[PDB]
């Protein structure tokens, strides 16, 4: 209705899911007939780098994948000028549950991505860019590389485009999974050929990447927001969400909700406006929403928590952080603990190992704990001592995940603590719902 | 709680296989660890059926393709795991009243070990 | 207490005045002065000259004023008619080159 | 021998103590412990000390 | 150069250095185990965190030894955190740490074992100690394993030392060794299979546990009791 | 081997610097990974030679993905989805039921040799779960019993994922559970 605005609008529009489950759109053609090219023809021959820089740097444009570094002051660590060309990295890949949202454009409408990695290329005075999508989608990486080829063969791609002495290359990249790869300096070890290690960081890949030259990384979101910006303007992004997290955002949900899935939607509308009137209420009654990625801390189903507006700064005020929009819907008909069970089943499994602390220490401690807790042969200072190994952990790491992974199970023995310590104490198996929805 | 028994005696006949494999294919056995609770044993009760809380079938370059490895007495959790060198396969043997002593839920048998290391052996023949 | 009247003293010479936690404390004079000053301590009440401890500070892993040091240790004997239990140690440093000193 | 009962005969702080010979059975950090004390042996702190006493000679 | 203040004293030490460097040089130390003399660090080891006050005090303790100086600067190393973290760290470490101390020839080069002892002990005056709050059966992998005809390797002794596989590339930048498996399935191993370098055997004394050991002097002597000559080679002209 | 498809090389060589080199391993390891369903040892020592690196090398970062392969793994690798939000969804139960179904444990292939199991991480198609993927070819959504048992019989019949179809249906993008 009025601007800066969030929840319903009738202003609100679709653009990621304007042409997201509308075929052919894998048909250049069929992307150039709603948009594009037309846009970086124009970028490269109105605005320089830095006057698009600005607009984005007014758009407020925060970052992605549980990033939310305004991208303008992210463009500020690069250099320009320095007879080395830079490279843009797309983090193509994401796995963890309840994490899902870039997948379907990657699927559905190649040549927007690639559009808007133009421009970006062109922003971040790239001529080479590299997609490094997970090789676990294969229809993704399909449909790229054929994109690619159209690109290529139409000449918006090569050394010119639009004789502009703009050079502009891709590649795609098909992984071979796993959380970790994603890390920022452990992606350049994988990529450059060389198993995943992160690597120092006072040196960031934004002051020297790849071979030393310097190279900006991005989420496929990140890099689909910049269309919307070039083609309407940064008032325009304003416009919608709140001041504090602007402009729309690949939420989603998972758990037992009537429709789960992705829902792009202005930033700043409620848990509730989400839940019940997007994607159709839930079915079952909920112990816990994990809101946004899942390494977010799980705040237990009450209403004054779903009217709280989902966004990077209220959860915030909820002492929490937010994730990718991954909303996990928690059931007590399962326990938490079963939940964080799993979860640190995951974590120990994708451990960079690197964080030696959370090598040895969490997944070799934490995890067994646990274990040991739900057949029923636990006691209460199992998890006092569980409790006293937490900021041990929690501090310091050598990737911030270890002391992401405490703060769900951190958050659910703040509240739900009791649980716990009921079951340990009784020595007494977790129950088991049958699960065959 | 005596689960441990039967576990004991089940890792006892687990490894009676690990030889018998051994000389039945002539591959190189060896043992590599007997319990710290033995050493450091010296009057407190010992009766665990045999001495022997780590060993290995190897290639016949003493690097191993197949590890076995009780879990100690005391030393909660009591399972028995295998794993196979750069497989990342990692076996958990429970035990379970009722049953028998099971991989995963699968009870065991000789043949499924026996499958397990002629997939081992053959596979990864690192020699 | 007896201590008192020489620590008063000794603060007002400007003698160091080492204490360890243990309650043991030293006082660091030269060699000059020592045989006098003593001599006003047995004078002020000191009843027993328990200890000479000879130290050999050849090689220490910190700085030390001098190689050779002497330690007396001086005591007021209480439990005699005069005394209060008044024990404390009195070290001097001392030259290598003259290893001299005064007798008690 | 009216003033005797039961107790632990020897200071639990394992840092300074030697460890009890029960446990190294147990852990790990018990078995760094024994070995190094029986081996190195501690570091005391910089310092002088004196304590008088009375022997049945003086 | 560069004003540093170690806790209660202050040193010139010109820039670019590891704040870890002044420390050592300031007569205060910390426990140490990824980095070494004549190798670049990692955060690896993560034991060279401390915490500073430029005057702050830093959210997260930052390995002192990776940073560099700056003036001005305040290191806090006599922390009461410190030290409870240290033997947290300590206690992460012994987690898998496989006992083996009396057979153990890393032994009274054990400079682990001495660090354990020097900054561990729980938190707790004690009436009763404690010694973990693990219990669990730990890892089993690998050992017995002769890696060279000069070399015998018993993996679960490494405690990823990353060291050897460092110098290899640091120093001869010739590689022969990798960590293999991920996360705590991980280990170190060669697919050489008898490593062909001409220099390999400083790893021996780079090894920070007993993991590669001269099997020639294996189960022969224990450390303490050698007589450590220092003499010079001649048997090449260096 | 890729000495006859040295043309792959050259396709991928030039996506890198020429120092850049070490890349393309991953792409070499996936094509051997779809034509022989796993790795021999020998191959891992040829690519290694041919990007002129140390064997070891590459065998420590070819374990360091789930991805690549060294045994005979059953001809459809089932790759069941176990985490959370699938494990919701009843991923448990189906990871009972398909281990008993085949009977077969994990690590091991059926004695005929179709199927390969592993279990797996997120596929992020947790809207669609449970979901398990048979190599890497299109995710086998929302599979129930009857979902699975059905594709199951299909591929015990020799028959290819595109050939059997799932009962039952789900949504889109965004999905619907009823
Ligand atoms: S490496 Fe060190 S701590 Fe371990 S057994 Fe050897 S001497 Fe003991
Ligand atoms: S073998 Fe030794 S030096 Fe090498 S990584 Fe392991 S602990 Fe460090
Ligand atoms: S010496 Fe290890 S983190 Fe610095
Ligand atoms: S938890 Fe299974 S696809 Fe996400």
């Amino acid at each position: 209705t009025g601007p800066i605005l969030s929840g319903l609008d009738p202003r609100f529009e679709r653009t990621l899911y304007a042409h997201v489950g509308k075929e052919g759109s894998w048909t250049l053609d069929y992307y150039l007939r709603h948009g594009g090219y037309e846009t970086a023809k124009r970028v490269l021959k109105e605005k320089t780098p830095d006057e698009v820089i600005e607009e984005v740097k007014r758009s407020g444009l925060r970052g992605r994948g549980g990033a939310g570094f305004p991208t303008g002051l992210k463009w500020s660590f690069m250099p320009k000028d320095d007879g080395k060309q830079h490279y843009l990295i797309c983090n193509a890949d994401e796995s963890e549950p309840g994490s899902f949202k870039d997948r379907y454009i990657l699927e559905d409408v190649p040549h927007l991505l690639i559009e808007g990695m133009i421009l970006a290329g062109y922003a971040i005075r790239a001529t080479v860019g590299y997609i490094y999508v997970r090789g676990e989608y294969r229809r993704a990486a399909d449909r790229l590389e054929q994109a690619i080829k159209e690109a290529r063969a139409r000449g918006y791609l090569g050394k010119n485009l639009f004789g502009t002495d703009f050079s502009f290359d891709l590649h795609v990249h098909r992984g071979a999974g796993a959380y970790i790869c994603g890390e920022e300096t452990a992606l350049m070890n994988s990529l450059e050929g060389l198993r995943a290690n992160p690597r120092l960081k006072p040196p960031f890949p934004a002051q020297s990447g790849l071979w030393g030259k310097p190279t900006t990384i991005n989420n496929v979101e990140t890099l689909a927001s910049v269309v919307p910006i070039m083609e309407r303007g940064a008032d325009w992004f304003a416009q919608m969400g709140t001041e504090q997290s602007k402009g729309m955002k690949l939420y989603q949900i998972s758990g037992p909700v009537k429709r789960p899935g992705v829902y792009e939607l202005p930033m700043g509308t409620t848990f509730r406006e989400l839940i019940y009137e997007w994607a159709g209420g839930p079915l079952e009654p909920i112990q816990a929403i994990i809101p946004g990625g899942s390494s977010t801390p799980p705040l237990p189903f009450t209403e004054e928590v779903l009217d709280t507006p989902m966004s990077y700064e209220h959860l915030q005020a909820k002492g929490s952080m937010l994730g990718t929009g991954g909303v996990i819907l928690i059931p007590e008909r399962v326990s938490m603990v079963d939940a964080m069970w799993n979860l640190t089943r995951f974590y120990a499994h994708e451990s960079c190992g690197k964080c030696t602390p959370c090598r040895e220490g969490v997944a070799g401690f934490m995890v067994n704990l646990f274990a040991k807790i739900g057949t029923g042969q636990g006691e209460e200072k199992d998890v006092e001592n569980l409790e006293a190994l937490l900021p041990l952990i929690e501090g310091r790491s050598f990737c911030p995940l270890a002391d992401a992974a405490v703060w769900p199970v951190k958050g659910s023995l703040r509240h739900f603590k009791d649980q716990y310590l009921a079951l340990a104490r009784e020595k007494r198996p977790v129950p088991r719902p049958s699960l065959w929805r | 709680a005596s689960s441990e028994r039967e576990l004991y005696e089940a890792w006892v006949e687990l490894l009676s296989w690990m030889r018998e494999y051994a000389q039945a294919k002539g591959v190189r056995f060896e043992k590599e660890a007997d319990f710290p609770d033995f050493i450091y044993r010296m009057e407190r009760p010992y009766d665990l059926p045999t001495t022997i809380m780590t060993a290995s079938l190897s290639d016949g370059l003493g690097e191993p393709f197949l590890l076995a490895d009780v879990s100690p007495r005391h030393a909660k959790l009591k399972r028995i795991g295998l794993r196979l060198p750069r497989a990342h396969i990692h076996l958990h043997a429970h035990y379970e009243p009722g049953k028998g002593l099971v991989t995963g839920k699968i009870p065991l048998t000789k043949e499924r070990f026996f499958a397990l290391a002629d997939r081992a052996r053959e596979a990864l023949a690192f020699a | 207490m007896r201590l008192e009247r020489v620590l008063e003293e000794a603060r007002a010479k400007g003698y160091p005045i080492e204490d360890n936690g243990l309650g043991n404390l030293w006082v660091v004079l030269p060699r000059e002065r020592f045989k006098e000053e003593m001599a006003h301590y047995k004078a002020m009440g000191f009843n027993f000259l328990a200890d000479i401890v000879g130290l050999d500070y050849l090689t220490y892993p910190d700085p030390r004023p001098e190689r050779f040091a002497v330690v007396y240790e001086l005591v007021s004997l209480p439990g005699w008619k005069d005394g209060d239990g008044s024990r404390f140690f009195v070290r001097v440093y001392v030259p290598e080159e003259d290893p001299r000193l005064p007798t008690v | 021998l009216e003033r005797l009962e039961p107790g632990p005969v020897r200071d639990p702080n394992p840092q300074i103590t030697p460890p009890p010979r029960h446990l190294l059975e147990t852990s790990m950090e018990a078995v760094i412990y024994h070995f190094k004390h029986y081996t190195e042996g501690f570091h005391p702190p910089k310092g002088e000390v004196y304590v008088p006493t009375e022997s049945a000679r003086g | 150069m560069v004003r540093v203040k170690v806790n209660d004293r202050i040193v010139e030490v010109p820039p670019g250095t590891s704040v870890m460097d002044a420390v050592f040089h300031a007569g205060y130390d910390v426990p140490l185990f990824c980095s070494e003399k004549h190798l670049s660090p990692i955060g690896a080891c993560r034991m060279c965190l401390v915490r500073i006050g430029l005057i702050q005090w830093q959210p997260k303790l930052a390995a002192s030894c990776v940073t560099a100086v700056a003036d001005g600067m305040v290191v806090d190393t006599l922390s009461d955190v410190v030290r409870e973290a240290q033997a947290g760290m300590v206690e992460f470490t012994l987690l898998n740490h496989p006992l083996d101390c009396p057979t153990c020839d890393k032994g009274g080069a054990c400079e682990l074992q001495d660090r354990t002892v020097e900054y561990g002990l729980y938190e707790k005056p004690l009436e009763l100690p404690v010694y973990t709050r693990f219990e669990f059966t730990r890892r089993h992998v690998d050992k017995h394993h002769p890696l060279s005809p000069f070399v015998i390797l018993d993996r679960e002794r490494c405690i990823h030392c990353k060291r050897c596989v460092r110098y290899f590339e640091e120093v001869p930048g010739d590689e022969v060794l990798d960590f293999i498996e991920r996360g705590v399935h991980t280990f170190i191993g060669t697919m050489d299979f008898g490593l062909p370098s001409g220099f390999s055997g400083n790893i021996t004394d780079i090894c920070p546990v007993g993991a590669l050991l001269d099997l020639t002097a294996r189960f022969r002597a224990r450390n303490w009791e050698m007589e450590e000559t220092p003499t010079t080679c001649a048997l090449c002209p260096v | 081997f890729f000495d006859d498809k040295q043309d792959f090389l050259e396709e991928t060589f030039a996506k890198y610097p020429p120092e850049g080199r070490r890349a393309a391993i991953m792409p070499l390891l996936r094509r051997v990974q779809q034509e022989e369903g796993w790795i021999r040892p020998e191959r891992i020592e040829e690519i290694a030679r041919l990007v002129g690196t140390t064997p070891t090398e590459v065998m420590g970062v070819a374990s360091f993905y789930s991805y690549y392969q060294f045994v005979p793994t059953g001809k459809y690798h089932l790759q069941v989805c176990a985490t959370l939000s699938c494990k919701l969804a009843g991923a448990e139960e189906l990871w009972d039921y398909l281990t008993e179904t085949l009977g077969i444990g994990p690590g091991e292939v059926t004695p005929d040799g179709l199927f390969s199991v592993q279990k797996v991480e997120c596929l992020g198609s947790c809207h669609t779960a449970p979901v398990i993927q048979v190599n890497d070819e299109p995710y086998v959504e929302c599979v129930t019993r009857a979902r699975l048992e059905a594709l199951l019989a299909g591929l015990r019949a020799g028959k290819r994922l595109e050939e059997i179809e799932l009962p039952g249906k789900c949504g889109h993008h965004v999905h619907e559970v009823e």
